[PDB]
Order: structure tokens, then C-alpha cells, then sequence
RNA sequence: UCGA
């Protein structure tokens, strides 16, 4: 399906939509949106445990 | 050229650095003034080496040279100028491919980021009340300025210790009344020079010095101003402070470096009073425009200059207590303190850290790797969730995929792929010029340093272009002022030179990126550097392009450099002529240990008689196939789920991987032993060694010392060695049993030095060195030995293998060939891998991959497919799909691709021979064998050493050590009903000297008894408490009885 | 070198070396050159306010003529998107300069909520892509 | 929520009316109770540095490459300029030229010195350096003396 | 520093 509406590393919701998925091959200016997701959950992760 | 953070800073440390620090310590003066000492810096010497690159290695030793400068030693009185070459001390030299040598051991100096010198202001709210803005004037080198402002008008300096007024402090450095507010909106000021009072150029030194140094006089408060900011040699702004100064400030003059100006303080309090009349910017402190990096030739630069200093105590202590004349400038500079600044640096410090040398990618990863620690920089606990994060000024500067998980996650960065420090320290991204909507990609890029945010409007590597017409889309997304958004394409500035110029060096190995989850890249980009060098590798299918440049960058491959013709190749060395002394020779290493117990070995590639270029690899190393990078194997793989053995996360591989030497490594263990000097008498190593017949002295030549090629398994001697002893404290019972079959004992002890558990192998290197050869050796010592031992080790049952996608495992299983599933044409399963760890992590590239390799297997083109595309949908289904579809229409191969099922096969068992209900992708994969070996976790232990206080056993498994039972682990039995399971790992396990004995012997007798005793570790506290003046000890509560215990007698 | 957004800065030294200058004279002439010309608008009226000049090139009028009937009112601000008279639409906003071919200043429309705070003032001169005012919410 | 512009130019307000209620909570604020319309019209916008003066005036056409902005650069308490190879101009108000001067850097016997070797057979040692500063009723020479 |  849809990515989504991924944020900010502070939190804001950008108005930009990653319409593509994993299947279709995401963009270079989609794949940095991801990145601000999986670094915020990554390092979420260490300080949890 | 890859590496240029490691090469061109340490040339800049070897004409500007050390030119820099010697002409600012240059000239002293004594206390009277009878002779002065300057140095020449710019006339050093730099003598050659004295030992070899692969000999400093060997012989425990460290590649560095020798420094000399010219001295002029001259006197005031007399005409006298005494020219002598003084030795400074020793500087290790960078090698070629970029690292040092220190103490045998390769190390690197990882590039440290910090913030820059500058002024940065805040706006901060202290609690719920009104807007305050701060201010903080960084130097490079000395104190800080932090101006405050708080409510109704009150600007404050704070300079640590309490706060004071604006007023203080820019009266007492030299102003008038009418130099302050001429350059300055006045009003604002006029709340705060109320209750300040009025003080002139000397009412305000007094005061100054009455709140720092709590009798103030006149002529201490100028002394201690002008040694916190005007003073030299304590106070620097550098060459970068000078730059952020007057650009912030939009200050006119420039060059001045070295003393703080007093108009430039003035212009930080009017950029602090406007920002209550809402103009001027915020400045931040995560954006890389304010942080910088440092690198050899700048953290260089402190360590002499803090060992300068103790040579300038030392210089002027030498110069007042000799009072006569004729005395040599060779004597007044000792080197010793500056020997131990240069050595605590690249031995003794943080920064200065291990090099990885499993295979070249992580070798070159390493000299790229961007840390935000050290001596300067920031702490564990220091580190928050802002710093950890990716900031939108990190796009094509700093890889934001490939980053350490666990503890330093986000602290320990990578560089990219086209970044590029420039002389301030700040990095720099190439870009295309894109004029009225045409990429110009004709001339060079302009290589912004990060001033493209609120200035220029920066679109990515991604947009379909045109061949030198226009752009294809309409709506081309960009960047503007850390925020994205999309606008025409005539009103864009730059572009992107590359798709890859987001991600570092080592994610770029990861064909179909934008298929995978960021979070398994992450894990493919850091397993990727941790792939051993296999005996014969193989290049990959499905490679992406980049693999020959960091072959070549990683200094481990022999490039050509002459454009001659190759005449003579054998596996020592390459001799070719170059034409437009003509022999030179390349000389090849072989089968040399790595600093993680793997191989360095080197083939050769050329034949006699063939024309070469410069830039031809000439030699592949041990990791590296023809030309370009080689990791792991491609072999079959299916996504099919066996009887349990590929349950979570586990490896069914097949037994053609074990014979066929298919993920086969070598890897070399070297070995230590030293006949030191006992006091009671000299140790010598000989062969007829007490207590051990002819069952271990077969490899010895009457030395001690094993040969060459001789095969050791697990429990042999490697070195014979002895040691006298002088107890003579016999039990009665060993004198008894001595007295009846004679045999005295002699006064030696057997301390030979011994193959360890689960270890064996060939020796290749019985390498000795002694004295009186032209070795040094530490004192202590009068023969030391080196032993290198080879061993082959094939693919097991526990060894981790990975991927390029993340998809870790342990293979549990080798199945032999009869029993893994068969292709229609009778070719076997090489992996059956899992298919249900592939849509729960987003794994689909290792999908995309396998079902290309197999495509390029029946084709044999090996295709190089670039990450970031081309059209929507029809790049990677249709290119994948395509290309299986060409591979079909060859006359004998009909089964490989089918038009209902279109990544999918038959695939037959292989043990009842009957086909499966479904169709099974299949493909050709590219698989790695990690270093986390099955052989480096084994560890047992029934009874050892112990500890030296708490009288514990011990931890490690190189030297025996037992499991700590923590306190989760109590807690879970504690919960349960095990406790004489828990009196038991308690008592009898650890710190008892009595029950242990007890335990042991019971055991061997047979007949257990109950009832340990005190453990040792309370008694341990018991003491320790009575010594901090705590009467605490332990009573009886028996019936008309109230007695002190005696727990330790 | 100057900015894209400052302009084209000369410097001219109006007296050479080794001259007897009077005190309280002249002694360098630095000119700021025009990149498109056009007609000076946007000036101050207090004295010493010399921040930012405003230059309307050509391209900054857009001329519409309509053959139909003119309909339109001195300081009437024309949005896009309406009809004047039946047979014609609109494609660009903003406010009329001349009372047949009516030419028409280019303009962008901003709409504020009530009760926020604003960073402009009436009648200065803006950059582009600078903060003008403060919308709140709540949510 | 931060609200940046598009274009350049003249900002003009429809039906928008500030107000001034000033309290203690950050003492500058600017509110309006009837929110409007504002508008912003077109043209190119080249900022001026502080210390220029604006010699074009209201309703004053332009041409291609013509003055704009004309800074006053006036230097006042000065006669006399003087410059060999510097970039930044200076001026000089006051110079002395006194006659029969020749000195000289005969000073074999301790430190360096320039002596100055005047006609009137005397000899001045010059106390003052190059380099330093000089205030009123201060020591820049001093003659050596047999006597 | 690196694995879970």
C-alpha cells in the first residue's frame, strides 16, 4: 500500500507523503524522510531498556 | 580519492603545523636577560626511518623518525651565536595507506567533531516569565564569554563564577562614555547603565577584582584581565574564530588571530540588544555550519603545545641556576617531556583507537568514521536525544544509514560518499550549476560548505533529465531552509552530482536500497565489514559498480604507476620496465597476520608480456577479486521452510559447501613467551624439561623451540620454558611417598608455554629475538619468542553468515546432497533459507537481488546495477522480469522462468523425489561469512583461578574464567523454589576456601554433606565496615546469652 | 563578492594619493549599479530610514485587454479566480494600475487569523522567504 | 505556525487593524482582533548597507546600470594622504619634517639603536621604538652626554 | 570498541 506521513526528528508531520512503498522503490527525497523515523526509533530503543 | 580527511591533514601538519608552534614558542628570555633561545622551525630536518614497515610489526617497535632543528643560542652582552642541531624527539610517521604503526599494532586517528569558535546566541525560558536571550563567545583555546540578559533591561557578563554588569567589563578593558553608544539602539541601554552606576577607566578594575578574587589593587585587576583574553599563549581564537567572527557580526577588520579585540565584544552586546527588537538570527547547535571537524594535523598541534610548555619550565629553570658562560644549546632542550606528550597521544588516549582490519571495506570505513567524543568534545551521559538525532543539514554530508546500534547510536557517524573537508574544517557536497532549468553538466561543481539553506534552492540526484535540453518533470522536489517542498524547475539553483552521494562507502555495496527497511541497511551496511577473506573469492552478480573504487582506495591492492611492459611474475614479486634503473620491483606479501586473526595474502594477477596502465591492478589482496571487492560467494539459495532446521533466523546450508572449500578462511594466531630474570636465578630455555617424556619433545631441535611446519594440536609445547624455585616447604606426606622410590626433586618448575583449548594449526613463523643482534628489548627479559600459527578452517555448524540486506543467521544443519532439494535439471539446493523472516522486516531487495544473480547465472554477464533509479515500476520489476524472460528463450533452458508464476520454480524433494505443492523462488545469493565463529564462544570451566580479594572465581575465557550469576539471575530462582539450588552457586561455587574443598571432595568420595559455610565476601565487608568507625558485628539471641560471633576466626 | 539579493557595488576613489584634502570632504564614492530597471516605489517618508530599495521591472506587470466593456475601480484589489464581465476569466491576482488594456500588478494574497501576532508593518518592504506573521491555534 | 512569504515588494493591508496590548508577558506584541487580508505586490528588492544614503527619490525612473545608492565616505581633521601599497585608505592631519635629519644604527657596543647623527654635532639616541605609542609631554629622544 |  501507502508509507504514510512520516515527521520530523522534533515531531512535525511534513506535508510531503511518501506515496510508494517498498515494493515500487522508494526516492532519494523519500528515503531521508524515512531515515528521520528509523534513527528516532533507534535510539529510543537504548534508552527504553 | 576516498581518503583524503587522513592524507592531506597530516601534510598540512608537516608545512604549516609544526612550522606554527615552533615560531609561537620562539623566542624566551630569562629572568635577568643575560641570553635569549630561539628556534628555527622552518629549517627541520625529518631524518630517515629506522626500521621497515612489515619489520617495525615483527619487532614490537613503532615507524617513526627522528626530529632536529637548527638552535641559535645568543647573549645580550657578549656577540656570540652558537648554531647547534638539537634532537626534539620522535614523531610516528602516517603510512601509505593512511595509518600509523605504534608498538607493532596498526592504529588510527578517528576524526573528532566538535563546535566552532564563535558567538552563538539563545533564546531561552528559565521558568514561565518573560523571553530572555543569551550569548556565549567560544574560543578555540582560553576562557569564555557568556553575556546574559535578563528582565527590565539588564544585560549581564557572566566570565563559571557569579554574574556582573555590561558596564564592569567594557569599561575596564579601555572605552569613554561616548565610544560605547555612538555604535550602538541606546535606549535599551539606559535600563541597564541605571543601576550599574557610572564608573570610569579606573573605578571599574577595582571592582572587577573584588568579585573574581575575593585587598584589591590597581595594579592586580589589569593583571587579570589581560591574562584571561589579551594575554598570548593562553588565549586563542585560531584561524576559524577570526572567520565566524566577522561573519556573524559583519566585522570590517581581519587577520588578527591571536588577541581579542575589545570593538568585537561591543558588537556582541548590539547583536544581543537587537534580538529584543526582533531582528538578528538564532543560531543552532546541532547545524553542521556551526560544528567542525578536526583530524591528524590539527590534534597534532595540542599535544606540542602542551608539551612545549613543560619544556619552557624546564628552559628557564636551566638558564638562572647555571650563572656561568660556555655552555651548549644542545643541553638547556630536553626531550623527555615531549617524547611522553607524542607517545600518550597514540597510545595512551581515547581517540587514538584499535584499526579494523577484517577486510578492506572496514578498513577504509574506519579512517572515514566522524565520533563525537573525546577530550573535548561530549560524554555518555552527556549525550540527549536532540544530538543523537539527524539533522536536515546532514544531507550529503553525513551518512545517516550506517551508525553503531546499541549504546553509541548516533554518537559514532560515517562520512559520505563525494563529501569533502575543506581548510576551515567544515564539510563540503559537490553540486551541478542548473541554469533556467538545465543541469550544466559541463564545468566543475561549486562544492558548498553548507550555505545552500536560506540562500539557494538544492534539488536531489533523482529527477528524470533530458540529453542537454531541459528536465523532464514538471514538479521537481526540493530543499529550501531545512523544510521540502516542490517548485518549478526554472527556479532551482543546484542539483545533486550523484544518487549515492547520500550514503557512505559501505551502504553503497547494497544493490536495490530503496526496496529495503532503513532499519535492516543499517544492519547489512555494519555485517558488511565484518566478512572474513575467503581462500579463492568470487565477485558478485548483482554488484553495484562501486566495488573497484574502494579496492583500490584501501592501499591493499599493488597498482601500476609506470605504463611498462610486465616481464618477470612469480608469488614473490612483479619486475616490470619503465619507458615512455629501469627495473623496479613490487614485492608481495604472503599470508601475513591481520590485527583480527585473519589473512593479508596477496596473488598475483598479470602474465609476462603485457601492457599495463597506471591505475591496472597488478595484485588483488586476500578479500579482493580481479579489479573490483569480493566478500563472500554466490550460490543457490530457496525461500522454503525445512523440517525445523530454518525455524527463526537459523541457516540450512548443504554438505558441496564443505568440500568444494566454499566460505573456507585462514586465519593466523600469533603467540607470546619471555624467559624474564627471576631473583632467585636467570630462566634459559631448554628442551629436557621435567615431568614430560618423548610425547611432546618430537618438534623440538634441541632449543626449546619448536621448527618450521610442524603440526600442534590442542595441548602441545611450543617453548620449553623453566623456572628455578626456593620454596623447600615439603608436606610430610610427599616426603614419605619421595623417601620410598627416590626420584629427588630438582629446583626447577616446568612454565613451558602451551596451546590452548580448541586451538591448533601449522607454525609458519618461529621468529626469536634476542640481544646483541640489533634488536631492542624491554628490561626484564632476556629472550623473547614469537610464534605464528596458520590454521584452515572450513564452514561448521554454529558460525554466523549474513548477507548484504541484513539477514543474519547460525546454520544449525549441513544436509548432504542427496538430501536437499534439486532444480528440474538435477542442480541441487545450495541455502534453504527462511521465507517468513522476509515480509516482517521489509526485506525485499535480497528478493530483488537473487532473482537477478539467477538471471546474470544462466546469462554469465554480471550486470552493475546503480541504487536510486528511471522509470516508475518498469526499473526494477520489469528490468528483473525482463531479463529472466531473455534468460528462458535459450533452446536448453525452458524451466527458468514460467509465465504464471514469474519468480517461481518447480522444486523437487530430495528425499522422497516428489515435487512440492507450491512454487518456490529460487536464486542465485550472495552470502558472507562473519568473524563470530563457533570456535571463539566455546568456554567451559569445572575449577580455575581466583580472584585476589573477594577470593571469587574469575572472568574470561583466555584465562579461565567462570559465568557471573548476577542479580537478575537470583531474582528468577528467588521467585522459584530453588534454594539450595541458590545456597549452593552461592557457597560451594565461590568465595569459600573451606567449603570448596569439601564440596570437590565430596564428589570424588561419593557421600555429599550439607551445611556450607560463611562465604568469604561478608567477611570481606565485615572488615570493611569496622574500618570506616562502625561497630557492627553479629550476636546470639540465646536464652540469657548475648555474645559477640566471631564470623572470621 | 556581493549577494544575489544586494546588487551590483562599485568602488571609486574620488581623490588619488600624495593631494592636500580639505577637512570634512569626500574622499571614496561607493555606487550601487541597478541589474533591471523600472520605477522607485516603497520610499520612506521619516528621514535616516535607508534600508532596502524596491525596483518594479517590466515583468512585474502583467497587461490584460479585454475588448469587451472596462470594469474596474481606482484601488480595487483584483483576486483570480472571479469573472468581470461574462466571457472572460481570471488568472493571476492582484491590484490595477491604470483605468483599454488594463495592466495589472502581480500580487499574492495572505489571509490571518483573528487574534495573532504579526511581524510586518504597513508599508515596509519584504525578501523573500522571511517571516511575516504568527498564526495560533489551538489543538 | 510560522507564516513565510512568497514573493517581494510593497506589503498592503485589507481590513487588518493592530493593536498594542502591551502586558508583562513578553513586552512586544502586536495582536489583531479582526483578521483580513494582506497582500504583498511584486518587484525586485536590493537591500542597502547602513551607512549608504538613498539618492532617488518617489516617482524617479531608473535606467540599466545606472546609480542607485551613494555612499558618504567623509574623513574630516586631515591634509594630507599617503599610500604605497596598503588597501585601506589613511589620512594624515598633522607631519613633521625637522632639517639636517640623518640617523643612523651604529650601536656595536649593546643593544640596537638608531643615533641620531644631526649637523650641530650632536648625537641622539632614539628612546622611543617603532611600534609604540606616543602621548602628550613624552620621551621620544635623549643625547648622549660626555660631560 | 564490538555482539545479543
Amino acid at each position: 500500500g501507502m508509507r504514510g506521513l512520516m515527521a520530523d526528528p522534533q515531531g512535525e508531520i511534513i506535508d510531503l507523503p511518501i506515496k510508494t512503498n517498498f515494493r515500487e522503490g522508494l526516492t532519494v527525497t523519500e528515503y531521508v524522510i524515512s531515515s528521520y523515523g528509523a534513527r528516532k526509533g533507534l535510539v529510543d530503543t537504548a534508552l527504553r531498556t | 580519492d576516498l581518503i583524503e580527511i587522513q592524507h592531506a591533514s597530516f601534510h598540512w601538519f608537516l608545512e604549516e603545523g609544526l612550522i606554527e608552534e615552533l615560531n609561537s614558542f620562539s623566542p624566551i628570555s630569562d629572568y635577568t636577560g643575560k641570553l635569549e633561545l630561539h628556534f628555527l622551525g622552518k629549517d627541520y630536518k625529518l631524518k630517515q626511518p629506522k626500521y621497515d614497515v612489515d619489520e617495525s610489526k615483527r619487532r614490537d617497535a613503532s615507524y617513526s623518525v627522528q626530529m632536529y632543528v637548527p638552535t641559535r643560542l645568543i647573549n645580550k652582552e657578549t656577540g656570540e651565536i652558537k648554531e647547534q642541531e638539537v634532537f626534539i624527539g620522535d614523531l610516528p610517521l602516517m603510512t601509505e595507506r593512511g595509518t600509523f604503526i605504534i608498538n607493532g599494532a596498526e592504529r588510527v586517528i578517528v576524526n573528532q567533531i566538535v563546535r566552532s569558535p564563535g558567538v552563538y546566541y539563545k533564546k531561552e525560558l528559565d521558568k514561565n516569565g518573560r523571553r530572555t536571550y543569551s550569548a556565549s563567545l567560544i574560543p578555540n583555546r582560553g576562557a569564555w564569554l557568556k553575556f546574559e540578559t535578563d528582565k527590565n533591561g539588564l544585560v549581564y557578563v557572566r566570565i563559571k563564577t557569579r554574574k556582573l554588569s555590561a558596564q564592569v567589563l567594557l569599561k575596564a578593558i579601555g572605552l569613554s562614555d561616548n565610544e560605547i553608544l555612538d555604535s550602538l539602539h541606546p535606549e535599551f541601554y539606559q535600563k541597564t547603565l541605571d543601576k550599574e552606576g557610572n564608573p570610569t577607566e579606573e573605578e571599574a578594575l577595582v571592582e572587577l577584582y573584588k568579585k573574581l578574587r575575593p585587598p584589591p589593587t590597581v595594579s592586580g585587576g589589569q593583571q587579570l584581565l589581560e591574562s584571561r583574553f589579551f594575554d598570548p599563549k593562553r588565549y586563542d581564537l585560531g584561524r576559524v574564530g577570526r572567520y565566524k567572527l566577522n561573519k556573524k557580526l559583519r566585522l570590517n577588520e581581519a587577520d588578527t588571530t591571536r588577541v581579542l579585540t575589545p570593538q568585537d565584544i561591543l558588537a556582541a552586546i548590539n547583536y544581543l540588544i537587537n534580538l529584543e527588537f526582533d531582528v538578528g538570527t538564532t543560531d543552532d547547535i546541532d547545524h553542521l555550519g556551526n560544528r567542525r571537524v578536526r583530524s591528524v594535523g590539527e590534534l597534532l598541534q595540542n599535544q606540542i603545545r602542551v608539551g612545549l610548555n613543560r619544556l619552557e619550565r624546564i628552559i628557564r629553570e636551566r638558564m638562572t641556576v647555571s650563572e656561568s658562560d660556555a655552555l651548549t644549546p644542545a643541553s638547556l632542550v630536553n626531550p623527555k617531556p615531549l617524547v611522553a606528550a607524542i607517545k600518550e597521544f597514540f597510545g595512551s588516549s581515547q581517540l587514538s583507537q584499535f584499526m579494523d582490519q577484517t577486510n578492506p571495506l572496514a578498513e577504509l570505513t574506519h579512517k572515514r568514521r566522524i565520533s563525537a567524543l573525546g577530550p573535548g568534545g561530549l560524554t555518555r551521559e552527556r549525550a540527549g536525544f536532540a544530538v543523537r538525532d539527524i539533522h536536515p543539514s546532514h544531507h550529503g554530508r553525513i551518512c545517516p544509514v550506517e551508525t553503531p546500534e546499541g549504546p553509541n547510536a548516533g554518537l559514532i557517524g560515517s562520512l559520505a560518499t563525494c563529501a569533502r573537508v575543506n581548510d576551515y574544517g567544515f564539510i563540503e557536497t559537490p553540486y551541478f550549476r542548473v541554469e533556467s532549468g538545465r543541469v550544466r553538466k559541463d564545468l566543475d561543481p561549486v562544492y558548498l560548505t553548507a550555505d545552500e539553506e536560506d540562500d539557494m534552492r538544492v534539488a536531489p540526484g533523482d529527477i528524470p533529465t533530458d540529453e542537454e535540453g531541459n528536465i523532464i518533470g514538471e514538479s521537481v522536489p526540493i530543499r529550501y531552509r531545512q523544510e521540502f517542498s516542490t517548485t518549478s524547475p526554472e527556479q532551482v539553483d543546484y542539483v545533486a552530482v550523484s544518487p549515492v552521494q547520500i550514503i557512505s562507502v559501505a551502504t553503497s555495496m547494497i544493490p536495490f536500497l530503496e526496496h529495503d527497511d532503513a532499519n535492516r541497511a543499517l544492519m547489512g551496511s555494519n555485517m558488511q565489514r565484518q566478512a572474513v577473506p575467503l581462500l579463492r573469492p568470487e565477485r558478485p552478480l548483482v554488484g553495484t559498480g562501486l566495488e573497484a573504487q574502494a579496492a583500490r582506495d584501501s592501499g591493499m591492492v599493488i597498482v601500476s604507476r609506470t605504463h611498462g611492459i610486465v616481464t618477470y611474475v612469480d608469488a614473490t614479486e612483479i619486475r616490470v620496465q619503465p619507458h615512455s634503473g629501469e627495473e623496479i620491483v613490487y614485492p608481495i606479501q604472503k599470508y601475513q597476520r591481520s590485527n583480527q586473526d585473519t589473512c593479508l595474502n596477496q596473488r598475483p594477477l598479470v602474465y609476462a608480456g603485457e601492457d599495463v596502465v597506471p591505475g591496472q591492478v597488478l595484485a588483488d589482496g586476500s578479500a579482493t577479486e580481479g579489479g573490483e571487492l569480493a566478500l563472500g560467494q554466490n550460490i543457490l539459495v530457496a525461500y522454503m521452510p525445512w523440517e525445523g532446521y530454518n525455524y527463526e533466523d537459523a541457516i540450512l546450508i548443504s554438505e558441496r559447501l564443505v568440500y568444494d572449500d566454499v566460505y573456507t578462511s585462514i586465519h593466523i594466531e600469533k603467540f607470546e613467551i619471555e624467559a624474564r630474570q627471576t631473583k632467585l636465578g636467570p630462566e634459559e630455555i631448554t628442551r629436557e624439561i621435567p615431568n614430560v617424556g618423548e610425547d611432546a619433545l618430537r618438534n623440538l631441535d634441541e632449543h626449546g623451540i619448536i621448527r618450521i611446519g610442524a603440526w600442534v594440536e590442542s595441548g602441545d609445547i611450543l617453548v620449553g620454558k623453566v623456572t628455578p624455585k626456593g620454596e623447600a616447604d615439603q608436606p610430610p606426606e610427599e616426603k614419605l611417598l619421595r623417601a620410598i622410590f627416590g626420584e629427588k626433586a630438582r629446583d626447577v618448575r616446568d612454565n613451558s608455554l602451551r596451546v590452548p583449548n580448541g586451538e591448533k594449526g601449522r607454525v609458519v613463523d618461529v621468529r626469536v629475538f634476542t640481544r646483541e643482534k640489533g634488536d631492542e628489548l624491554p628490561p626484564g627479559a632476556n629472550m623473547v619468542v614469537r610464534i605464528y600459527v596458520a590454521q584452515k578452517r572450513k564452514i561448521q555448524v554454529g558460525d554466523k553468515m549474513a548477507g548484504r540486506h541484513g539477514n543474519k543467521g547460525i546454520i544449525s544443519r549441513i544436509l548432504p546432497i542427496e538430501d536437499m532439494p534439486y532444480l528440474p535439471d538435477g542442480r541441487p539446493i545450495d541455502i534453504a533459507l527462511n521465507p517468513l523472516g522476509v515480509p516482517s522486516r521489509m526485506n525485499v531487495g535480497q528478493v530483488f537481488e537473487c532473482l537477478l544473480g539467477w538471471a546474470g547465472e544462466n546469462l554469465g554477464v554480471r550486470f552493475k546495477i546503480t541504487p536510486f533509479d528511471m522509470y516508475g515500476e518498469e526499473a526494477s520489476r520489469d528490468t528483473v522480469h525482463g531479463l529472466l524472460e531473455e534468460a528462458s528463450q535459450r533452446p536448453n533452458k525452458d524451466w527458468v522462468f514460467n509465465e504464471n508464476h514469474p519468480g517461481k520454480i518447480q522444486v523437487f524433494d530430495g528425499r522422497t523425489g516428489e515435487p512440492f505443492d507450491r512454487p518456490i523462488t529460487v536464486g542465485q545469493a550472495y552470502m558472507l561469512k562473519l568473524v563470530h565463529l563457533v570456535d571463539d564462544k566455546i568456554h567451559a570451566r569445572s575449577t580455575g583461578p581466583y580472584s585476589l580479594v573477594t577470593q571469587q572465581p574469575l572472568g574470561g575465557k583466555a584465562q579461565q574464567g567462570g559465568q557471573r550469576f548476577g542479580e537478575m539471575e537470583v531474582w528468577a530462582l528467588e521467585a522459584y523454589g530453588a534454594a539450595y539450588i541458590l545456597q549452593e552457586l552461592l557457597t560451594v561455587k565461590s568465595d569459600d576456601m573451606q567449603g570448596r574443598n569439601e564440596a570437590l571432595n565430596a564428589i570424588v568420595k561419593g557421600k555429599s554433606i550439607p551445611r556450607p559455610g560463611t562465604p568469604e565476601s561478608f567477611k570481606v565487608l565485615m572488615r570493611e565496615l569496622q574500618s570506616l568507625g562502625l561497630d557492627i558485628a553479629a550476636h546470639k539471641v540465646q536464652l540469657s546469652e548475648d555474645g559477640e560471633s566471631a564470623d572470621a576466626e | 563578492e556581493s549577494d544575489p539579493l544586494g546588487g551590483a557595488s562599485k568602488t571609486r576613489l574620488l581623490v588619488q594619493d600624495g593631494d592636500q584634502i580639505p577637512p570634512g570632504a569626500v574622499v571614496a564614492r561607493t555606487e550601487i549599479q541597478c541589474k533591471e530597471a523600472g520605477t522607485v516605489r516603497g520610499i520612506k517618508e521619516g528621514q535616516e530610514s535607508i534600508r532596502r530599495v524596491l525596483l518594479e521591472r517590466a515583468a512585474d506587470r502583467l497587461v490584460v485587454d479585454l475588448p469587451s466593456a472596462p470594469e474596474v475601480k481606482p484601488g480595487q484589489l483584483l483576486v483570480a479566480g472571479q469573472e468581470l464581465v461574462p466571457g472572460v476569466k481570471l488568472e493571476e491576482s492582484g491590484k490595477v494600475l491604470e483605468i483599454y488594456q488594463l495592466v495589472l500588478r502581480r500580487a499574492r494574497p495572505y489571509r490571518v487569523s483573528p487574534g495573532a501576532v504579526l511581524h510586518i508593518e504597513d508599508g515596509d518592504l519584504v525578501q523573500r522567504g522571511d517571516n511575516l506573521v504568527l498564526l495560533v491555534f489551538e489543538r | 505556525k510560522d507564516v513565510a512569504g512568497d514573493l517581494a515588494g510593497e506589503v498592503l493591508f485589507d481590513r487588518l487593524v493592530p493593536e498594542e496590548k502591551t502586558d508583562r508577558q513578553g513586552n512586544t506584541t502586536r495582536i489583531a482582533q479582526r483578521g483580513g487580508l494582506v497582500w504583498i505586490l511584486s518587484g525586485e528588492v536590493y537591500n542597502l548597507p547602513p551607512g549608504a544614503e538613498p539618492v532617488v527619490k518617489n516617482d524617479e525612473q531608473v535606467e540599466v546600470g545606472s546609480i542607485m545608492a551613494e555612499t558618504k565616505l567623509v574623513t574630516n581633521d586631515g591634509g594630507v594622504v599617503r599610500l604605497v601599497s596598503n588597501r585601506e585608505i589613511e589620512i594624515i592631519t598633522a607631519s613633521v619634517l625637522l632639517d639636517q635629519a640623518q640617523v643612523k644604527l651604529e650601536s656595536s657596543g649593546g643593544r640596537e639603536q638608531y643615533v641620531i647623527y644631526t649637523a650641530d654635532k650632536q648625537r641622539f639616541l632614539l628612546k622611543a621604538a617603532p611600534g609604540t605609542k606616543v602621548q602628550n609631554h613624552s620621551i621620544v629622544a635623549e643625547l648622549i652626554d660626555d660631560r
